């Protein structure tokens, strides 16, 4: 079995072949850092401006590495939602486009739901398992029964931990994207000046993070980086020690692009050899978004026999758990 | 040869079909459902099939730029797939050109909250403006949808001029002086503003 | 209101459905089938329901006489059985009024043999008239179609013109001073030479 | 069961309502003799338009008179074929205008299989059958085995019997339409000047009349049309007598609009009595075109099930035999 899929939520072009027999087949990827970091954040029109050039060229690179026919995919996957409504369009646009073509099946995805099963490219993880899911904005945890059974425990109460990277790393002024720029400079700190918890209770499967910025500006910048970076990977360990404890699910699925920061990752693989539980994070390359991951969810949805008809619309947020009980 | 013709530039979303040097078909629907709800079921409804064409055309606007966007990438998929050539066309200009009134030509459209306009001569043309009230010299050229908008010292409205189609035609001429068309990867929605 | 537009004068039938002054919908197809093939099956497949309209219009012509009498038989049994308003309208007639060329204004159109063509000044018009190779004073007016004739002093040639757009936005006017619109038993298509 | 039927093949614009339980429901025709007549015949276009002008009104006054609804009329039913182009397309396109308003179904009847089931309205006739048809421009014998099927047996092989009572009635400087006047005047005729056969062999089924034009000139106005209808109705007996003989079928129907000559309906009755053959003739008012007869064939046809698509064509001449093959 094999899919094109297409990726287009936020500012990354993403285009992949994915063969469920074979692998990877191609994949291919266009980021806008470049050009929304002159504002700090992803400018909406202007990002779906760069998909619509960009797309036919990174398809053209895709055709040519793969050397596949798109007469030989049996079905085109593609986010349908959540994300920036007006580069969705374009991504979906082109998904309908080749379907209609080629007389091949729409199967929607939602992006979250990539980022689930981006760690099923490596190796399956045994049902149910819980999922902390960590994106510019996103920090959620769900408990997932099935694939298209999310049940969602909690989430961010303010920022999620993407966003908060993005403001200490141009509060303490140093580029956008805010994440790689701290786990990198943080490496040299060493001296961990302690910071304040949030208000809610122990036990409580929320997050909140935005109130670190208060204590950054109420306070030896490489160890401003550390202590930051370290007080909220500790807070993403805890809820999520809390929320196996809680479900008496001991397997856990860390995803989205802050699941690529490598002290996140030193500390979760810490606390599984500890505590005995088994931990799946992707290859850094599917931290981040990519088509692979969604290809792989629009597999799993194509053999439940759903399919999308050819009037699809995009949305900017269906909830993940809603989203699945929809559409499988 | 047969070229399908797209227009996504208004809610009143258009295509159709060339041959023999003139229109054979055209489609005509004014909608309030989206962009993507309408493509591409509406072709399956009526029957067209990219693979069944030997050449396309769409329209780059001036027009809301999200449905332009949506049909430039339909038509460059398509086009850049079958190795088939595409012609773009420009809105305003097809107004200008095909509107018989004396110059100087203000050709006029309505997108959102700005008026955009352009001011054609026998031999040259002015960039695409943003009317903000001011008095013009010369003959306003428009819609009937925009009926209630006056630029120039005179105005005509089309009860009805349908983009696809005359953009057809011109991509149909287009094509003979020029049989490979314009590049498919740099085919693009006018934009008169930045983002 | 929501009024149905049809136009069966040439082998490019065309039909509209015009609301809020304006078209909402048309649908122009050039074919070699015959007008009954084509009818009412292209309504079928279109969705186009006679009693979903508060009111109907049709093409008397000029055009070809069998279509025409189609057509508005069609039409005729429509209105006449939901009890609704129905008007006709003339194809030269509305060439002449929607085309900003100066007077005057000859619109001609071929049927068959015979090129019809009618004389249009600011006040006043001649007879449908059948054009024998004279030199005539004024602005022809025709369609693309057409192109090869030419009458009058310059030519204009629309590259499209659908008779039931047009017409349709007529009626819209005119039953707003006469609700009652026209008498359903005396339409017929115009007559320029006898049996 | 219930049909409204529309014939427009030729010169008469007629319009009826059949129901299978209570009968006739409505009749309305209006003739274009008035207008044809200072053409010495039917002019096609001209036809076109009148049909085009009348059929509103005849339907408005079928509706009063009637006063049924659309609503309850079961299927539409129409003459096809043959007939003059022009003509058959504005009864076609009125039936489909109602068909496609009334989601009814469309039932296509052959303007000879109307005069064939005109007898029907008064009497079912047994099959076998043999069917003479003598109309202004058709002199047929058909063995009829069953609806639908119509094995041709012979017909004119120059003018029809309607058009040789015209062509006599103008050659004696009298009105067209020709037949009417002459059984009139032949009334008073009383001397036969004898008149010539043929030049076919006795026992062939086909027919010919355009000699007598030639003897007429080579010849007492009302001994004329005396003369000349006493050899026409002479020789159709003949031939329907040796086409009885020939199949065995002792059944004979006398239809089209010269089955109203009063002396032709003299000689048949009077063979039908002296041979102990059954003979079927309608009233004389079903004898010429009407719709009522469309009506009933419709309901046979409807009966077994075949309707018409939208896109249903007419066509000048499809001949009986072919007709009835491809719709039953
Ligand atoms: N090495 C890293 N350390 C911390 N955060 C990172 C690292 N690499 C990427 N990120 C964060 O991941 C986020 C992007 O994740 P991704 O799931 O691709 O984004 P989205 O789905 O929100 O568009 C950015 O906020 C970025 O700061
Ligand atoms: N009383 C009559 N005697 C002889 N012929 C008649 C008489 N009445 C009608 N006809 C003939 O019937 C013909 C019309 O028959 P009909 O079946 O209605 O015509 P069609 O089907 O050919 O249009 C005319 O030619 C007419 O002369
Ligand atoms: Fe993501
Ligand atoms: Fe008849």
């Amino acid at each position: 079995m094999r899919t094109l899929a297409v990726e287009t939520s936020c500012d990354e072009t993403a285009l992949a072949i994915y063969d469920d027999q074979k692998g990877v087949l191609g994949n291919v990827i266009l980021s806008q850092a470049v050009v929304h970091s002159p504002f700090g954040g992803v400018v909406p029109e202007l990002s779906a401006r760069e998909h619509t050039r960009n797309i036919l060229p990174i398809f053209d690179r895709l055709l040519k590495e793969s050397r596949i026919n798109l007469e030989e995919i049996d079905f085109i996957s593609f986010t349908l939602t959540p994300g920036l409504i007006l580069s969705l369009v374009v991504g979906v646009a082109f998904a309908k486009a080749l379907a209609y073509e080629y007389r091949k099946p729409l199967v929607p995805v939602h992006h979250l739901e990539g980022h689930i099963y981006s760690v099923f490219l490596e190796k399956k993880v045994e049902y149910p398992f819980l999922a902390l899911i960590i994106s510019g904005g996103h920090t959620d945890l769900y408990l997932v029964r099935d694939f298209g059974r999310y049940d969602f425990l909690g989430g961010t109460l303010d920022d999620a931990v993407g966003e908060a990277y993005d403001k200490v790393a141009k509060m303490l002024g140093l580029g956008y994207p805010g994440g790689p720029i701290i786990d990198r400079l943080a490496k040299e700190g060493k001296k961990l000046y302690p910071l304040p918890k949030p208000l809610m209770e122990e036990g409580n499967l929320n997050f909140s993070f935005s109130g670190l910025k208060t204590a950054i500006l109420n306070l030896r910048k490489e160890d401003i980086a550390y202590s930051f970076q370290e007080t909220v990977v500790e807070i993403l360990l805890e809820k999520s020690l809390w929320a196996m404890k809680k479900t008496g699910i001991k397997r856990l699925v860390v995803v989205g692009g802050v699941s690529a920061n490598s002290r996140l990752r030193e500390v979760f693989k810490k606390a599984s050899q500890e505590y005995g539980f088994e931990l799946y994070i992707p290859h850094p390359s599917l931290s981040t978004d990519n088509a692979l991951m969604i290809a792989y969810a629009g597999m799993e949805r194509f053999k439940r026999g759903v399919v999308a008809p050819l009037d699809v619309n995009p949305q900017p947020n269906i909830p993940l758990e809603e989203f699945g009980r929809i559409w499988t | 040869m047969k070229i399908l013709s797209i227009d996504t530039s208004f809610s009143f979303i258009n295509f159709s079909v060339i041959e023999e040097e003139k229109v054979t078909f055209l489609h005509y629907l004014k909608s309030n459902k989206k962009t993507l709800e309408l493509l591409p079921k509406i072709f399956e409804e009526l029957c067209i099939r990219p693979e069944n064409f030997d050449a396309f055309a769409v329209s780059v606007g001036v027009g809301y730029l999200t449905s332009l966007r949506i049909g430039v990438t339909f038509v460059k998929t398509w086009a850049y797939t079958l190795g088939k050539p595409v012609v773009s066309y420009k809105n305003l200009e097809l107004l200008a050109k095909k509107t018989p009134v004396p110059f100087p030509k203000i050709p006029y459209l309505k997108v959102g909250s700005n008026v955009f306009y352009q001011i054609f001569e026998e031999s040259s043309s002015s960039e695409v403006k943003v009317f903000k009230g001011e008095e013009l010299r010369g003959y306003g050229i428009s819609l009937k949808e925009f009926e209630d908008i006056k630029l120039g010292e005179k105005q005509f409205f089309h009860d009805i001029f349908p983009f696809s189609a005359y953009g057809g035609i011109y991509a149909y001429e287009f094509l003979k002086e020029n049989p490979e068309g314009e590049n498919v990867f740099e085919i693009e929605p006018i934009y008169v503003k930045p983002p």
